[PDB]
RNA sequence: GCGGGGUGGAGCAGCCUGGUAGCUCGUCGGGCUCAUAACCCGAAGAUCGUCGGUUCAAAUCCGGCCCCCGCUACCA
């Protein structure tokens, strides 16, 4: 599902659609652009084909005719070129991954699609890029990226979470120690490491650090956010390293 | 109710394959010494095990069935609670030949020995000589000889082998080591066996004066699979104490312990720590006294200790001093025949640059000789051994057809 | 932690996107050649481990279970 900001597609603009049906003198295609508009692709504007005019195939079609009086459109599948379809399919893939993240978060947070894409797609459209990027940067510098675009913190953290109500992610860390209190000191690198993550990288659910070999161990990063997994995985194994490498404890990840 | 007393005596349970050894320690304790999966799956003793029990005697009843090892007298029909004497444990050795060296460790720990003979194998089996001379090199002449599995062998064949082994006694250090007939499974005559351990094998006079030394035999990472970081206990090193005693929060060093890289060459690092736990079976004691394997966990990381890494190492007080020599001298007198051998050839005297195996207390090494004299040698080792006393009992072997069979007895002059 | 493989003589495909049990070495028959190997063609062969649900309708969605298991070690 995709909800956009306008009623009928642009004049001469190219896009993608999902072919609903075919009759003898034309075909019904469903543009995923504006809530799934029904366009009449006529056979005068078309053209193995049994695979492009399928039952439920997504095809790349261009709009030629528009009528705002009744609110109808007429599109064309042939009048696409090759140097349009490429970038348009690329944006379509971005928008499909966006369909993924937003539909999954709205299926978690019991919200719908209309208000959803009114808060994500168009309150983030002021930010350059396809909104896939509008969280691809939210995950690298800080969560305040989504706050900067002006969206409320109701997609910000929860749509930040679901993407890629718990998720399982972990690693394996290898530790050596030589001190006289080597066990107190491994607990020391642990209980100096797992401190003040929840503020630098914000509210998550569960973390655990345990063993899988005798020197080969296992750390947990299991929260609402797999799209924060490595961020909450890698550096935190580091927050052991960064502390092991000043307490005579060799600590790394496998 | 019966006091909780740590064991004050060890007993070596040695013998050849299928003799009824682990089943003998089951006959005395009720528990077995096969603890690694392979030991069960192969059905033969590969490594040394452990098992524990008490001893109480019913002052009213006759001998010996009343000699039962639990707070009960009901087997002799009495209501009285028996007199407690001790808590008694054992060193269950292997019968195999590529696995002989192992029991030599335990030979330096036991305060006694129950040696088994097969009524139902051709006697004397070759390796029986090797066990007997193991006890004779280490010098625990206190021995109780037993004939086993007597339920398939008749009473006349039992008598014939009893005459064979009564003979095996005469002419050596063991002229009066007795033979008390038991069977290890059916729990027969085990009361007379306990009586024999008591009468003929008493615990030595203890020396609580020398620097308390702990002779490592095993060690484990008790940190189970899935152990989160809140409840991390240290790596347990288990053995038996022979001279001195250990206490809660004693400052010690493991010697030699780890290997580390030092000065462009190889060397070892002395492993310093504080004592955090000391266990005897399923009872918690705050002090460790000699007699019986004593497990001590400390503030050490169990990665250094799991899977019997440090096998046989020593551990002493962190204010002590022990000679650590990479190349050690030995006064060695050579055996007259190869004892565990099917066909006992002569001993081929040890010539220069040869490869030989040593077991020092519980620690083991391969070495090559550098200066060959008739009685004295100076051998270069792949690891320095810790020699806590003068002329310590090492046990020495040369390789025969792939099986390191002993060649003599040696003394390190420090 | 408990989960996976359950299918022609076999080896694995083959799911989510439900209506041919799918391709290859093998098996018997026929072509081509003076005749044999290679090459072309045709049939025979499990009918999905099994009860059950979904499903108009299932290897195809999954659960209950029968079998084979499977990544794994004494826990002083
Ligand atoms: N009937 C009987 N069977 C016994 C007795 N002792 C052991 N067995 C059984 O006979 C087989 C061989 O004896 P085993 O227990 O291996 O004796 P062992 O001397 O400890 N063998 P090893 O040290 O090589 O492991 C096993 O199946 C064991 O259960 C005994 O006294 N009587
Ligand atoms: C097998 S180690 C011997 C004693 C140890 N505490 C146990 O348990
Ligand atoms: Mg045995
Ligand atoms: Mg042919």
């Amino acid at each position: 599902m995709i909800y956009s900001r306008s009623k009928l597609p642009s004049e001469g603009e190219i896009l993608i659609a999902t072919v609903k049906q075919v009759f003898d003198y034309g075909s019904y295609v469903s543009l995923d652009e504006y809530g799934g508009l029904q366009a009449f692709l006529p056979w005068s504007e078309v053209s193995n084909i049994r695979d492009v005019l399928k039952e439920n195939r997504k095809v790349i079609v261009k709009v030629i005719r528009v009528d705002r009086r009744k609110g109808t459109v007429d599109v064309s599948l042939k009048k696409v070129t090759d140097d349009e379809r490429r970038k348009k399919n690329l944006q379509w893939k971005k928008i499909q991954r966006l369909d993924k993240i937003l539909e999954l978060v709205s299926q978690k947070l019991k919200l719908s699609e209309k208000d959803a894409w009114e808060q994500v797609a168009w309150k983030l459209e002021a930010k350059y890029g396809d909104p896939i990027t509008a969280i691809e940067k939210a995950v690298k510098e800080g969560e305040k990226i989504l706050i900067d675009a002006g969206v409320p913190e109701i997609w910000v953290k929860p749509l930040l979470e679901e993407a890629s109500r718990k998720v399982k992610m972990s690693g394996l860390i290898t530790v050596r120690t030589n001190e006289p209190l080597g066990v107190e000191k491994i607990k020391e690198v642990i209980s100096k490491a797992l401190e003040n993550i929840e503020q630098d990288y914000e509210s998550l659910l569960n973390i655990k650090i345990y063993t899988i070999g005798a020197p080969r161990y296992r750390v947990d990063v299991v929260g609402t956010n797999p799209k924060e997994a490595s961020e909450a995985l890698n550096q935190i194994i580091s927050n052991l390293i960064k502390i092991g490498k000043e307490e005579n404890v060799d600590i790394s990840v496998v | 109710a019966w006091p909780k007393v740590q064991p004050e005596v060890n007993i070596g349970v040695v013998g050849h394959v299928d003799h009824g050894k682990t089943t003998l320690v089951q006959a005395i304790t009720g528990i077995w010494t096969s603890k690694h999966s392979e030991e069960l799956k192969r059905g033969m003793t590969i490594k040394l095990g452990y098992a524990e029990t008490n001893i109480g005697v019913c002052e009213s009843c006759k001998k010996p069935e009343a000699y039962v090892t639990e707070p009960s007298c009901k087997s002799c029909g009495s209501d009285d609670e028996p007199k407690f004497l001790r808590r008694i444990s054992f060193i269950d050795a292997p019968g195999h030949e590529v696995l002989m060296a192992t029991m030599l460790s335990g030979a330096a720990l036991m305060d006694g020995a129950i040696l088994v003979v097969a009524a139902n194998e051709p006697f004397p089996q070759p390796q029986t000589r090797e066990h007997f001379v193991a006890l004779g090199i280490i010098g625990v002449k206190n021995l109780i000889i037993v004939q086993n599995k007597v339920d398939v062998v008749s009473k006349e064949e039992a008598l014939s082998q009893y005459r064979q082994i009564k003979q095996f006694t005469k002419g050596t250090w063991a002229e009066n080591v007795p033979i008390i007939p038991v069977s290890a499974l059916h729990k027969i005559n085990i009361d007379s066996l306990i009586e024999g351990i008591e009468e003929y094998i008493k615990t030595p006079y203890r020396d609580l004066s020398q620097k308390p030394v702990m002779l490592v035999i095993r060690s484990f990472d008790v940190n189970k699979p899935g152990t989160q970081f809140n409840e991390l206990k240290g790596g347990v090193i288990g053995g038996s104490i022979i001279q001195g005693l250990f206490k809660v929060d004693q400052e010690i060093k493991v010697l030699p312990g780890l290997r580390v890289e030092k000065q462009g060459k190889v060397s070892y690092e002395p492993i310093f720590t504080k004592i955090s736990s000391i266990r005897f079976g399923d009872e918690e004691f705050k002090e460790a006294k000699p007699g019986g394997l004593v497990a001590i966990g400390t503030y050490l990381d169990p990665s250094l200790t799991k899977a019997d890494n440090l096998l046989g190492s020593i551990i002493t007080l962190a204010d002590a001093e022990v000679p650590v020599l990479w190349n050690i001298r030995i006064k060695y007198n050579l055996l007259e025949r190869v004892v565990g051998a099917k066909e006992m050839l002569k001993v081929d005297p040890i010539r220069a640059k040869e490869t030989l195996m040593l077991s020092v207390g519980s620690s083991t090494t391969l070495g090559i000789v550098t200066s060959v004299k008739k009685d004295e040698i100076e051998v270069e080792l792949r690891r320095p051994v810790a020699v806590w006393s003068n002329n310590i009992r090492t046990v020495i072997s040369r390789q025969i057809a792939g099986r390191w069979r002993m060649i003599g007895w040696g003394l390190v002059e420090i």
